[PDB]
RNA sequence: GGGUAGGUGGUAAGAACCUCAGAUCCGGAGAUUUCCGAAUGGAGCAAUCCGGUAGUUGGAAACAGCUAUCAUUAAUUGAUGAAUAAAUAGUCAAUUAAAGCAAUACGUGGUGAAGUGAAACAUCUCAGUAGCCACAGGAAAAGAAAACGAAUGUGAUUCCGUGUGUAGUGGCGAGCGAAAGCGGAACAGGCCAAACUUAUCAUUAGAUAGGGGUUGUAGGGCUUGCAAUGUGGACUUGAAAACGAUAGAAGAAGCUGUUGGAAAGCAGCGCGCAAAAGGGUGAUAGCCCCGUAUUUGAAAUUGUUUUCAUACCUAGCGAGAUCCCUGAGUAGCUCGGAAAACGUUAUUUUGAGUGAAUCUGCCCAGACCAUUGGGUAAGCCUAAAUACUAAUUAGUGACCGAUA
RNA sequence: UGAGUAACGCUUGGGAGUGAGAAUCUCCCAAACCGAUUGACUAAGGUUUCCUGGACCAGGGUCGUCCUUCCAGGGUUAGUCUGGACCUAAGCUGAGGCUGAAAAGCGUAGGCGAUGGACAACAGGUUAAUAUUCCUGUACUUACAGUUAGACUGAUGGAGUG
């Protein structure tokens, strides 16, 4: 039944599934971790389903990860506060590299 | 198929309880018992506890529910029939549908 | 192993009779003696050989 | 990558002691097979923000439940202490 | 238990004799080897009796036979009144499978044995599943209908072809018989009874 | 494919879902199959550690992901190549196989004791048993007479009964114990070497690849004719059919009353049977239920048999020549052992030595010789009956029933 | 049965509290022993015996509200510490190879093998339980890339040191 929906579609857009649904099966098992998981039996679906894209993706001779490594997007939006923190972060160990090195030359020059 | 299905009226033919008519309400073929719904009410004496957000209230009294009973001790009861009567059933297979139908013995009624 | 290298005839177990026919296993070895031979070219390569194969080899002109 | 070193997240005394004052940090559990780099790695393709390191946790198995009619070993876990910078500080529920 | 290497050694003498006796020249004879074993014979001089032995291996193939069956045969045969040489030509033609030949619905004696062992065959007083019984001249032998239902029906044609000993209606599967098969239905393939006196001698 | 209306494995309730677009479940065929382990990239204290190479994706590179490959031995082929010209040793690469395990069981071979008995013990027995090791197979081994053996004889091997505890063999003590013959189970006999001939190898072939041949009342080759186009295999590919195996479908016949918590017991009146095997159902049910007898059914995989065709083998009776071939360190013999029932001996085998002949030939018939007769060693393969059950299905028990 | 007998395996008094129950549990004050040790840090081994809360089936040679016992939860953070990614000693393994009825034994090249050699971090603070590991402060070492200036670079081998 769900075998012929998956049959029906492209091999480039199962490789889409399998990243969604490995992205949500990562959700899944955080939040069960937190106790924020109202419905606990969506683990299985997702892992079902995702046992399914396997087997479809196995009949032909390819794989789930060369094949999206090949061509992929790239990230987006946590890019802002990442850069903030780390440009603070190399500006403080410049202060203090910097203060260093003088604190010790105009020792030695004394 | 199965002689006793989900839904469809019994009665039993021994015990204590005798000409009981139920609706069966659940079949665990495993252990070939059956829920039928007004018979054999047995009151579990339900204690108190009050561990969990509904068990921290968990009313439970005098609760009469139901207790299973062999199907061997069940047997179908008769509707299309003018004057119904307990009897055994067929498996004959209608060339309409193609699917298989019960059928009593005794006379001509659909399941 | 104290055997041939053409064949694959090797050592000879049996009984040590004495008077009074005391049993003791006793082992008799073959005459395992060097030997150089002509083949491939006439290439000699030394290999243990029993006498008895010795011999075959010198009547069948092998051994020259 | 294919992102199954990141298990589950933990929330004890100790975690809630670090994850407080401005440096965040985050202990999850992770396969007992990774390494910190891909540790590292997985961080960034599915968090976004590069850890400023990370400490490893081997916690042996031990009995558990012992004198019960059926006695059982404990499982075997890695932990990984991430840290963040200065300011930072990501949900770990909710994306 | 080293490197024995068979070319070290082989070449080594090229001739000798482990050399010869192995000699990797070793064909397959895989067709000699069966073919002509198959089954021989021909008449000698110093016996006689060579005419014998052939004529007993053609009268086993012509049914099937197995030598030790045909000595049971013969011993059961022999005891009785007289000069029975009316009797065993009948025991020999009474088996189920060889009347199931002669009866038409067969193409080969030995496909009609397949038969008979695959439970087609339906008797009077009995039924039957071993193509062995030694059935009684004036017997009936009501085929399946289950074999007519499977028409291959290419055999009823063969029933009526039949041969005079055997009476049986094409297409309504019925057999019987009298006047058990005189030696003109038993061709010259077989038709000499001093076979009969070498089993004498091999069997008391 | 079957099959339904339930399912989410057990200690197990509850929560939350799935399921009539046909779920769970059963059967056939596939997919995935972490690490250790013959373990085989290297190591190692098992389930761990450390890598190389060729790709590909990020990085500015180190590096990091994602793939494939990388052990040893043997055989074949090719390249390279020492002492030392050539040539080999050696080195490298490619391809194909081998490794290991288990069925507390059967087979073969090698090795091989002792407790014990002899009322001690050494010959002997135990016993070629236990054990150790090597190689398998679905069986293995054996196998087509240089045989038995005393006759107007039988005519591969194997297994069973008898011959018999017989002939014999034994510090002639303890003991051991056949081979003929007869009755049975099954039955099958095949193929090379040499002659002769063809083609090719610096044709010094003495070698390679073909035709010819496979024996004992001798066979084959040489030359010359007649009759033959078949019958049969231990047989290749296919096609068709039948019988099964791995899920299943249908499958008859009962009410009343009494004791009783409860009937199926008991009693009355009936009914069915190709079903009176069994299990459950509140006691002891042919007719309450599941089943059983019986009739049936397979998409897929697999087993046996049959039919047809098709490769590959397979063929008789004469004449003349008087020529050639028929398995050599072999059979014998000597010196030490052994196998056979035999404690070594006619027969079989071998560690050391020696060493023949070529159908008017050689071996055998319990030393040996002659006559008579039997058989063709020193080359190979061989189904069946025979040995066993860890496992799968069905079933049985004057077998056990928690110290068995 | 012996028999409620032998034994209970080196350490005192009191006040307050908890608790249904206290010589035995908690706190306080003393008291008595150790003090080249019954003190503190670790190797080996042990393998959760560590911390918190609860319990008093069983174990504790008595008792117990208590335990190294049981239940539930939690706890072990390294470029610099101890060992691998570095090196070898005794010894082990060991392709070829030698020897040996078989299994196997010996052994070359290689490879392992610390109890040794080489190698960069110290002080303080913090939690009930971790700290040259987490935090603060101040450092050091080895790789890779870009860049500036100078310089010809010089090993799988030789030598010195080690
Ligand atoms: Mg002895
Ligand atoms: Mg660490
Ligand atoms: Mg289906
Ligand atoms: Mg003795
Ligand atoms: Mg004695
Ligand atoms: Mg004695
Ligand atoms: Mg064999
Ligand atoms: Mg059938
Ligand atoms: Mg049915
Ligand atoms: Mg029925
Ligand atoms: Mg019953
Ligand atoms: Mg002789
Ligand atoms: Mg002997
Ligand atoms: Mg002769
Ligand atoms: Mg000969
Ligand atoms: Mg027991
Ligand atoms: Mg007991
Ligand atoms: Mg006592
Ligand atoms: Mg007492
Ligand atoms: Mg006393
Ligand atoms: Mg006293
Ligand atoms: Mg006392
Ligand atoms: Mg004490
Ligand atoms: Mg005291
Ligand atoms: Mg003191
Ligand atoms: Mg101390
Ligand atoms: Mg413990
Ligand atoms: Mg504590
Ligand atoms: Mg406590
Ligand atoms: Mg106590
Ligand atoms: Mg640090
Ligand atoms: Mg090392
Ligand atoms: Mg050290
Ligand atoms: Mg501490």
């Amino acid at each position: 039944t769900v075998a012929k929906e998956l049959r029906q579609k492209s091999s480039e857009e199962l490789v889409k599934l399998v990243i969604k649904l490995k992205g949500e099966l990562l959700e899944y098992r955080f939040k069960l971790a937190h106790g924020e998981l109202d419905k606990p039996h969506l683990i299985n679906q997702t892992r079902r389903l995702l046992a399914t894209i396997l087997t479809i993706l196995t009949e032909r001779k390819l794989n789930w990860q060369e094949e999206q490594a090949k061509y992929k997007l790239l990230t987006k939006k946590t890019n802002e506060a990442a850069v903030n923190a780390w440009k603070q972060h190399l500006e403080a160990n410049k202060a203090k590299l910097l203060k260093s090195r003088a604190k010790r030359e105009d020792a030695s020059k004394k | 198929m199965q002689r006793i299905k989900k839904g469809d009226k019994v009665v039993v033919i021994t015990g204590k309880n005798k000409g009981g008519s139920g609706i069966v309400l659940k079949i665990m073929p495993a252990r070939q018992q059956a829920i039928v719904e007004g018979l054999n009410k047995v009151t579990r004496h339900k204690k108190k506890d009050q561990t969990t957000k509904r068990a921290a209230k968990q009313s439970t009294g005098k609760v009469q529910q139901e207790a299973p009973i062999f199907l061997s001790k069940l047997a179908l009861f008769d509707q299309k029939a003018k004057q119904q009567t307990i009897g055994k059933i067929k498996y004959v297979m209608d060339p309409k549908t193609n699917k298989k139908t019960r059928v009593f013995k005794k006379s001509n009624n659909t399941l | 192993a104290k055997k041939d290298q053409l064949t694959l005839r090797g050592p000879l177990y049996g009984n040590n009779r004495s008077h009074s026919k005391t049993i003791t296993r006793r082992k008799w070895n073959v005459n395992l003696q060097p030997c150089k031979v002509k083949t491939a070219d006439g290439k000699t390569t030394r290999i243990l050989v029993s006498t008895r194969t010795l011999r075959t080899l010198k009547k069948h002109n092998r051994l020259s | 990558d294919v992102t199954n070193v990141l298990l589950k997240p933990v929330l004890t005394e100790k975690v809630y002691f670090n994850q407080m004052g401005e440096t965040k940090k985050y202990v999850f559990v992770v396969n007992p097979k990774a390494s910190k780099t891909r540790v590292k790695l997985a961080f960034e393709l599915v968090y976004g923000i590069k850890p400023l390191k990370v400490n490893t946790l081997i916690r042996k198995p031990t009995t558990i439940r012992g004198g019960s009619r059926f006695p059982g070993l404990s499982k075997l876990e890695k932990l990984a202490v991430i840290t963040l910078p200065k300011g930072i500080a990501i949900s770990v529920t909710g994306e | 238990k080293y490197t024995g290497s068979i070319f070290k050694r082989s070449r080594r003498l090229g001739f000798s004799l482990l050399e010869n006796n192995k000699e990797f020249s070793k064909g397959k004879k895989r067709k000699t080897i069966p073919g002509q074993h198959g089954n021989r014979f021909r008449s000698s001089t110093m016996s006689g009796y060579a005419q014998q032995l052939q004529e007993k291996q053609r009268m086993q193939y012509m049914y099937g036979i197995t030598d030790k069956q045909f000595r049971r045969l013969f011993r059961l045969v022999l005891k009785q009144r007289g000069n029975l040489a009316v009797n065993l030509f009948r025991v020999l033609e009474s088996r189920l499978d060889n009347i199931v030949y002669r009866m038409g619905f067969a193409p080969t004696r030995r496909s009609a044995r397949q038969l008979v062992n695959h439970g087609h065959v339906l008797l009077n007083d009995r039924t039957v599943d071993t193509p062995s019984i030694i059935l009684n001249p004036g017997d009936k032998v009501r085929l399946k209908a289950k074999t007519i239902k499977i028409p291959i029906v290419k055999a009823a044609s063969e029933s009526g072809v039949v041969s005079p000993f055997v009476e049986t209606n094409n297409k309504t599967f019925e057999g019987t018989y009298v006047r058990f098969p005189e030696r003109s239905e038993l061709p010259a393939g077989i038709n000499e009874s001093y076979v009969v006196e070498w089993y004498k001698r091999l069997v008391k």
